[PDB]
């Protein structure tokens, strides 16, 4: 004699019941870095943020509906994101024939 | 004179992904720790959610 | 037992305008001094909801109201007291043992949120003997318990730890939606000390969000489960002798609208604005400010 068991999963996905994320990582901070904190992808650099969310509150929002701090998952602390440093370029030339 | 004519940017190159621990899992032992097992005829039927 | 008990006082229904309330956070995104405009279900500002009684100051024996009632789209439950009469809800379709049913019963130890089926009586409720020994002996809720599968327990919901029978310190709102198979709950448990008690009060509120269930099933009726305080106010028999204590409840309902809404320095709601009832409020809408000029 054997032991069986037959495990049989259903499916059209209406009633989402298991799944599972896993795969937790590491954190860094003052860094050009992608962050996924949430499925809510985005580029940036971390820091601290000193404004307080409600207990239910999860990411902030500022002006122009733009995503300025989240709050991590795992830790529960509010960290405050800023987009990737960038600028334009002038150059100036006194000219080429002198 | 001036020219405008170029635009940096600087670019990341590590990633970080995050999730609320595993407080909550799916209790399947007692499956495979089954204090005993069910009839040919007739099963359990184990509704996992 | 499905007692059928005796005395049922079948009367119009009073009615109260809806005095400004009905706001709750749509999500969970922060503000800080903001001005926002959202198209979202609400309950619109001074409306006739219907007011529900169960009071022993004439009638200790006579004062039962627990009808059913339709959710259309969603409700706005209100209530008024000192003792926590109320304690239950239920929903569903048919309610016949035949079609999931969501008995939201707040216990002492825990609420239970559960999604199966019950055979339930005509005038379901619960009561619990005035014994020192204080315990839901009759478990009328209902009599069969037939299948489902899911349920779920969490932390029952804060009472005010006001128990007296003065000026009522417990006043509880709640709001139930129920969209895209999940059913979502939101409340506030406001105790405040003292309110002439004509009807809901003149003021401002949130709804802060509680809870979400993703089970899934359509809902068209539903209605309250009281859990009474059976006490020798009128002693003797039990079926027929009772008290009614004093409580009240408000149940409004929802439409959709546009609002307009203000955060503060910390990002909570002050007070809100709806874009239908009155030509200055359109005018506040549109130009999106709360001050106009000449
Ligand atoms: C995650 O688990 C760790 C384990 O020590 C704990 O310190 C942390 O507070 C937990 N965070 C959440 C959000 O559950
Ligand atoms: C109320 O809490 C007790 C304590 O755990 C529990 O045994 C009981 O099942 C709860 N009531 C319901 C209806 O589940
Ligand atoms: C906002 O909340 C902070 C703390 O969270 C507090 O210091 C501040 O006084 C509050 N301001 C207002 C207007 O509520």
């Amino acid at each position: 004699p054997y032991r069986v068991v037959v495990l049989s999963f259903e499916l059209l996905h209406a009633p989402a019941t298991v799944c599972g994320p896993k795969k937790s990582t590491n954190l860094v901070k003052n860094k050009c870095v992608n962050f996924n904190f949430n499925g809510l992808k985005g580029t940036g650099v971390l820091t601290e943020s000193n404004k307080k969310f409600l207990p239910f509150q999860q990411f902030g929002r500022d002006i122009a509906d733009t995503t300025d701090a989240v709050r991590d998952p795992q830790t529960l602390e509010i960290l405050d994101i800023t987009p990737c440093s960038f600028g334009g370029v002038s150059v100036i030339t006194p000219g080429t024939n002198t | 004179g001036i020219y405008q004519t170029s635009n940096f940017r600087v670019q990341p190159t590590e990633s970080i992904v995050r999730f609320p621990n595993i407080t909550n899992l799916c209790p399947f032992d007692e499956v495979f720790n089954a204090t005993r097992f069910a009839s040919v005829y007739a099963w359990n039927r184990k509704r996992i959610s | 037992q499905c007692v059928n008990l005796t005395t049922r006082t079948q009367l119009p229904p009073a009615y109260t305008n809806s005095f400004t309330r009905g706001v709750y956070y749509p999500d969970k995104v922060f503000r800080s001094s903001v001005l926002h405009s959202t198209q979202d279900l609400f309950l619109p500002f001074f409306s006739n909801v219907t007011w529900f009684h169960v009071i022993s100051g004439t009638n200790g024996t006579k004062r039962f109201d627990n009808p059913v009632l339709p959710f259309n789209d969603g409700v706005y439950f209100a209530s008024i007291e000192k003792s926590n009469i109320i304690r239950g809800w239920i929903f569903g379709t048919t309610l016949d043992s035949k079609t999931q049913s969501l008995l939201i019963v707040n216990n002492a130890t825990n609420v239970v949120i559960k999604v199966c089926e019950f055979q339930f009586c005509n005038d379901p409720f619960l009561d619990h003997k005035n014994n020192k020994s204080w315990m839901e002996s009759e478990f009328r809720v209902y009599s069969s318990a037939n299948n489902c599968t899911f349920e779920y327990v969490s932390q029952p919901f804060l009472m005010d730890l006001e128990g007296k029978q003065g000026n009522f310190k417990n006043l509880r709102e709640f709001v139930f939606k129920n969209i895209d198979g999940y059913f979502k709950i939101y409340s506030k448990h406001t105790p405040i000390i003292v309110r002439e008690p004509e009807d809901l009060p003149q003021g401002f509120s949130a709804l802060e969000p509680l809870v979400d269930l993703p089970i899934g099933i359509n809902i068209t009726r539903f209605q309250t489960l009281l859990a009474l305080h059976r006490s020798y106010l009128t002693p003797g028999d039990s079926s027929s002798g009772w008290t009614a204590g004093a409580a009240a409840y408000y149940v409004g309902y929802l439409q959709p609208r546009t609002f307009l809404l203000k955060y503060n320095e910390n990002g909570t709601i002050t007070d809100a604005v709806d874009c239908a009832l009155d030509p200055l409020s359109e005018t506040k809408c549109t130009l999106k400010s709360f001050t106009v000029e000449k």
